[PDB]
DNA sequence: TAATAGATTAGAGCCGTTTA
């Protein structure tokens, strides 16, 4: 017979100061610490890919629920988490058209000529791969 | 009586309406337009009402 | 199989974070097995996707999600390709701030199967998390928390304790997965609740960091958890202290918006950018931020 | 002050709710104040007709798109109409307590 | 060099989404 101590579970900061042990409900409560002010969403796929990116990333405005929301925290939605706009129609998409290398080269030069070449900026790359 | 009113397709005409709105308040020129001034939870029509025949 | 990773140590010389989402993950409904529900069911976590995405999303657009003194945790891995040491370092800023940077450029050991570190490549590894905490927090550490996947041989232990400087301890765990004890509970139909720990002895014990929680009233860790077996076999420290930076580890996964992972994350962190930068070719300075990797 | 009415297809013809909005629409008319009561429009399902009659009349606030938006919505409203130092440590010592009381790590043997 | 064990350790894949 052995006894099983218990640890304090340890508390994530959130914004405001406010803490919380759940990091879903404590960023749909307060939030991120420091705000950017939105994610120039960059994509690199298909057309196909193209669409179902833009439909999915409308769909994160609006609020998907779990399941079990007691089990898993539902979404509020995107802008109502974080405080950031990530809308899909202001997005820098790029279409494309030893396998592994140069199907890795084909996103490298095209994400390059992008970053290097274009104006427009990207705060990160959603590479939307085939299936 | 002293106001300026502009009507508009709601869904699709807001950008111009809201500039020129807000050019016109930056001349001085009271506005009413439904999309910047016709208050949440309020009878929008009534007040549309109020506004055209009151304050226009 | 070697996609994702080759891309990302090719995206490293320039610093550019990237999401890498599949194309069956965002519109899961249209790619079915063919004779019923689609390959990929995210019917049941969907939200919670739509969660995780998001926070990862957010992270690699330069935001800090959620946060956690005079401790550097760094979590160091060893990559098969030779061998390849690996770490992922955090730290508590004067100003509050949680700096969870990496420990990149990795130290090969030429031995085939000899997961340590050698002299001169540990002495340079510590040394280089050393400049990094003087360069964020202005002093040296006052704790270094060195932790792995694998125990610790002496004489690179010797190298540790001979580049640190002073005012300077360190004490070395070793946490290890699906260690044979599946403990139960006899009441309930549910596990034993996350958060709980048996001391097997001053040095080595058990942590439950996956199971039942309360505040979601459902288990981390489906069927029974596995314990990951902590043991403080080098350093000295006391371990309900080391117990609670454990679990503490266990809270800073970026790379997905759930309640806690059953590994610490700096291990994870740092096996993961390793196998990116073993994917490819040798590259000078990597980025060393986990925006680039994870 | 204000009587928000959440207007999904569930919410907006349920006699608990269609209750505490008649006794809302009295007190308005008690306060003669016609910024009372305000539907927060939440289902996508549920358009702008198929209302109810008492809150057909009133001007919604947008949250079928971008919560966060209609969250937005709500505060320039509330400022506008005057609704009366903010601090969110109450909501932090709050949540806990009615959304986790069956869930906590209370103090018994095993 | 081969083998038989324990002890560590590392890689890969694979299904389910955590009992309300
Ligand atoms: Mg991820």
């Amino acid at each position: 017979m052995k006894e099983l101590i218990y640890i304090e579970e340890p508390s994530i900061l959130f914004a405001h100061g406010q803490k919380c042990t759940d990091p879903r409900d404590g960023l749909a409560l307060f939030g991120p610490l420091n705000q950017i002010y939105g994610i120039k969403s960059g994509v690199v796929g298909t057309q196909k890919g193209l669409q179902i990116f833009k439909s999915y990333l409308d769909k994160i405005q609006k609020p998907i629920y779990n399941h079990n929301n007691i089990t898993r925290p539902m979404f509020p939605g995107f802008e109502a988490v974080f405080g950031c706009k990530w809308e899909s129609q202001n997005i820098v998409f790029k279409e494309i058209t030893k396998r592994t290398y140069d199907l890795v080269t084909l996103f490298n030069d095209k994400i390059i000529t992008a970053n290097k070449n274009d104006e427009e900026r990207v705060d990160v790359w959603f590479v939307i791969v085939p299936e | 009586r002293n106001k300026i009113f502009i009507s508009h397709a709601t869904p699709e005409d807001d950008d111009f309406t809201r500039w020129l709105s807000l050019k016109l308040i930056g001349l001085g020129y009271e506005v009413w337009c439904d999309i910047l001034f016709l208050d949440k939870g309020v009878d929008f029509w009534s007040t549309i009402e109020k506004e055209i025949r009151e304050n226009t | 199989a070697q996609f994702h990773d080759q891309l990302k140590a090719r995206l490293l010389e320039h610093t550019i974070p990237t999401q890498i989402l599949r194309e069956s993950t965002l519109a899961w409904r249209d790619f079915k097995n063919t004779f019923g529900a689609p390959i990929r069911d995210f019917s049941k976590i969907e939200g919670h996707l739509a969660w995780t995405i998001s926070t990862a999303a957010y992270y690699k657009a330069g935001g800090k999600p959620w946060k956690l003194p005079g401790v550097c945790y760094l979590g160091l891995v060893y990559k098969k390709i030779q061998n390849a040491c690996c770490a992922a370092q955090m730290f508590l800023d004067n100003g509050d701030g949680t700096v969870f940077k990496g420990e990149v450029g990795p130290w090969y050991n030429p031995e085939k199967g000899e997961y340590h570190l050698k002299p001169k490549e540990a002495k340079a590894l510590l040394t280089q998390a050393l400049e990094s905490y003087k360069e964020q927090n202005k002093s040296y550490p006052k704790e270094v928390f060195i932790h792995a996947r694998t125990r610790f041989n002496d004489e690179e232990w010797n190298a540790f304790n001979e580049v640190t400087p002073k005012n300077t301890n360190l004490v070395g765990v070793t946490i290890t997965k699906s260690k044979p004890l599946k403990l139960y509970k006899t009441e309930g139909a549910f596990p034993i609740m996350r958060g709980n720990a048996y001391i097997v002895d001053e040095k080595k014990a058990f942590l439950w960091t996956l199971g039942f929680v309360p505040k979601l009233q459902s288990t981390l860790s489906m069927e029974v958890p596995n314990p990951i077996f902590i043991e403080i076999n080098k350093g000295e420290a006391e371990i309900q202290q080391v117990l609670k930076d454990i679990l503490a580890l266990t809270k800073l996964n970026y790379n997905a918006c759930i309640y806690a992972d059953g590994e610490p994350v700096t291990l994870r962190f740092a096996n993961k950018i390793g196998e990116i930068l073993t994917a490819s070719t040798e590259i000078k300075t990597p980025p060393l931020a986990f925006k680039y990797y994870i | 002050c204000k009587f928000l009415i959440v207007s999904s297809t569930a919410g907006n013809k349920r006699e608990g709710v269609l209750k505490e909005l008649a006794v809302a629409t009295k007190v308005k008319k008690h306060l003669q104040d016609d910024m009372f009561i305000i539907p927060l429009a939440i289902d996508e399902n549920l358009s702008y007709d198929d209302i109810n009659i008492e809150i057909v009349r009133l001007n919604a606030i947008d949250f079928k798109k971008s919560w966060a938006k209609g969250l937005q919505d709500l505060l320039d409203a509330f400022e506008k109409q005057n609704v009366p130092p903010p601090d969110h440590s109450k909501s932090n010592l709050l949540y806990q307590q009615i959304f986790l009381h069956d869930k906590q790590a209370i103090e018994k043997e095993e």
